[PDB]
């Protein structure tokens, strides 16, 4: 049940992809995927490319996958190690969700950072107090790392 | 008018509202039709999150507008 | 009152003629460092008649009085040794929700039956001689020991997300978009192997007319069929001393109390293994917080722990080996927010944001109000 579903997800991505984000098994191991996210053009991360590592647990689709960032991003909800626990992947998970919905949710999160879950309190404070400084810092980081 | 909502599982919801109707009224209608509390409802239109205290026309919502229900931010 | 009825049951159980100890004394000597090896060497050879005599325990090269405390310390060490997941016998149900259960991989050993019979003998010895372990299994384990039917709700104790997904499948309809079928993939030492819930199960898709049978088979396989031989050996070892007609007067909670005593959360370990952000050990909001945690009942402490971390269960070694959503993440106290706001909790990071209040009464009121909706123990 944990392999036919993953094959179906890969086939669906190979037919009608989001055309911006991409996914693929690393070498030949269906339980370890690489993903690429294009920075949204309406957010300070525009022009950047981000890489994600997705681990599919054996209990898939009952248990959500584990996604971790690889490139550092100045975000109030992404820490230095780059871990996102957002409820689609820890609490609000149902078997009907696919891996493309997760990527769409993350690409939406890269535009509306959460203020009330200050995973990085310094960055959250900068965001809540000095919006212009926050956006300038985010663009500086995106130029610095995401290239 | 009529608007369309795509949920997490692919279910499509049709809502009979008006652009002058407030966000609170639309969320109340959605809760009545589905049972999802308005606070837990995160509807994205044109890549932006709608907020209470306003109307649909305040977000440039028109006939047969498409909304996507997404998951709340916890990070 | 639950406590009075439980005491009546305990007295009736220990007054039975088939659970009466003898007068001769059995001296059981174990070295402190190698507790597990010597315990398995001695216990796994004792006769049932020998195990019913008075249990006298003396650690090697440690002469002292109050043998009761020595025996209690020995049972604590043995229970924290044999049930430790690193020994590849038991395992946590989930990393972020610490619940012990029999590990399916434990079958890799050439003879797991001897080890699990030893574990059963240890548990029977602990119950028989009025000594408490300190492990905390999951409710399905106790329901199995008493031979109770296991249903879907029992998966809630084991894994919350798994139970939520199963309930989702039960409630909403299932299409062909979900490529679900009667087979479970298990990764045993790298290689992934497929187990058929029903014969020729990998070629049967779960329509809307099969999802109930699919849920039944999944629950049975997850909770029972994966650990048949090992649990059979363990229960044989346990029933060697305690006849099954005696255990079947309790339930899944009274048996837990009998095995582990009254569950409590230590405060000294909690204080010694916490960290602060923007706070210092000499700050008033910390000393007041620890005084309040000192003079609190165990139920409210468990409620606070579940409110902050997310679960009311602790790892086998206290707060030292505490895991978060992403990895090791000890209990953290942070100064975040305005005075008026209630204390908040980030569960996936084990963080408690406590604003800088002005008096201990205010902190007590805010902290008691902020955890009302939480349920502990």
């Amino acid at each position: 049940m944990a392999l036919k579903r993953i094959n179906r997800e890969l086939a669906d991505l190979g037919k009608d992809p989001p055309s911006s984000s991409s996914a693929g098994p690393v070498g030949d191991d269906l339980f370890h995927w690489q993903a690429t996210i294009m920075g949204p053009a309406d957010s300070p991360y525009a022009g950047g490319v981000f890489f994600l590592s997705i681990h599919f647990p054996t209990d898939y689709p009952f248990k959500p996958p584990k996604v971790n960032f690889t490139t550092r991003i100045y975000h109030p909800n992404i820490n230095s190690n780059g871990s996102i626990c957002l409820d689609i992947l820890r609490d609000q998970w149902s078997p009907a969700l696919t891996i493309s919905k997760v990527l769409l949710s993350i690409s939406s999160l890269l535009t509306d950072p959460n203020p009330d879950d200050p995973l990085v309190p310094e960055i959250a404070h900068v965001y809540k107090t000095d919006r212009s400084r926050y956006e300038l810092s985010a663009r500086e980081w995106t130029r610095k790392y995401a290239i | 008018m009529q608007i369309f909502v795509k949920t997490l599982t692919g279910k499509t919801i049709t809502l009979e509202v008006e652009s002058s109707d407030t966000i609170d009224n639309v969320k109340s209608k959605i809760q009545d039709k589905e049972g999802i509390p308005p606070d837990q409802q995160r509807l994205i239109f044109a890549g932006k999150q709608l907020e209470d205290g306003r109307t649909l026309s305040d977000y440039n919502i028109q006939k047969e507008s498409t909304l996507h229900l997404v998951l709340r931010l916890r990070g | 009152s639950h406590m009075d009825e439980y005491q009546r049951k305990i007295a009736y159980m220990y007054d039975r003629p088939e659970m009466a100890v003898n007068d001769a004394q059995l001296q059981l000597k174990v070295s402190r460092a190698t507790t597990f090896e010597d315990a398995y060497d001695i216990i796994s050879k004792l006769s049932v008649s020998d195990m019913k005599k008075k249990l006298l325990i003396r650690f090697r090269n440690e002469d002292g009085l109050d043998y009761g405390g020595v025996s209690r310390e020995f049972f604590y060490i043995l229970s924290h040794a044999i049930f430790n997941p690193g020994y590849s016998l038991f395992e946590y149900a989930t990393d972020d929700n610490y619940g012990l259960q029999i590990s399916p991989l434990s079958s890799v050993n050439p003879d797991f039956r001897s080890y699990f019979r030893f574990v059963g003998r240890v548990m029977g010895l602990a119950i028989y001689h009025r000594r408490y372990l300190d492990v905390q299994f999951v409710l399905p384990f106790y329901k199995r020991i008493l031979q109770k039917p296991l249903c879907l709700e029992d998966v809630k104790d084991v894994d919350e997300v798994y139970y939520e997904s199963l309930k989702w499948i039960k409630n909403n309809d299932v299409d062909e978009s979900l490529c679900l079928n009667f087979s479970v993939e298990e990764n045993r030492f790298g290689e992934s192997v497929t187990v058929d819930l029903i014969p020729n199960g990998r070629n049967i898709a779960v329509n809307n007319q099969n999802k109930m049978n699919y849920l039944k088979a999944l629950t049975e396989h997850k909770l029972v069929t994966s650990t048949e031989e090992q649990f059979n050996a363990l229960k044989g070892g346990l029933n060697e001393l305690i006849p099954d007609s005696v255990l079947q007067i309790f339930n899944e909670n009274e048996l837990d109390t009998l095995l582990n005593g009254k569950r409590d959360i230590d405060v000294q370990d909690w204080k010694r293994f916490t960290d602060y952000r923007s706070y210092t050990e000499t700050d008033d909001i910390v000393i007041w917080f620890w005084e309040l945690l000192s003079e609190w009942s165990p139920e409210k402490k468990a409620k606070l722990l579940q409110f902050a971390t997310g679960t009311s269960r602790l790892p086998l070694s206290g707060f030292k080996d505490m895991h978060g959503s992403d990895g090791p993440r000890k209990f953290t106290i942070e100064k975040v927010g305005h005075i008026s706001q209630l204390p908040k909790a980030h569960t996936c990071f084990n963080r408690l944001d406590i604003p800088p209040y002005n008096s201990k009464e205010e902190l007590e009121q805010k902290l008691t109000i902020a955890i009302q909706e939480t349920a502990g123990f």
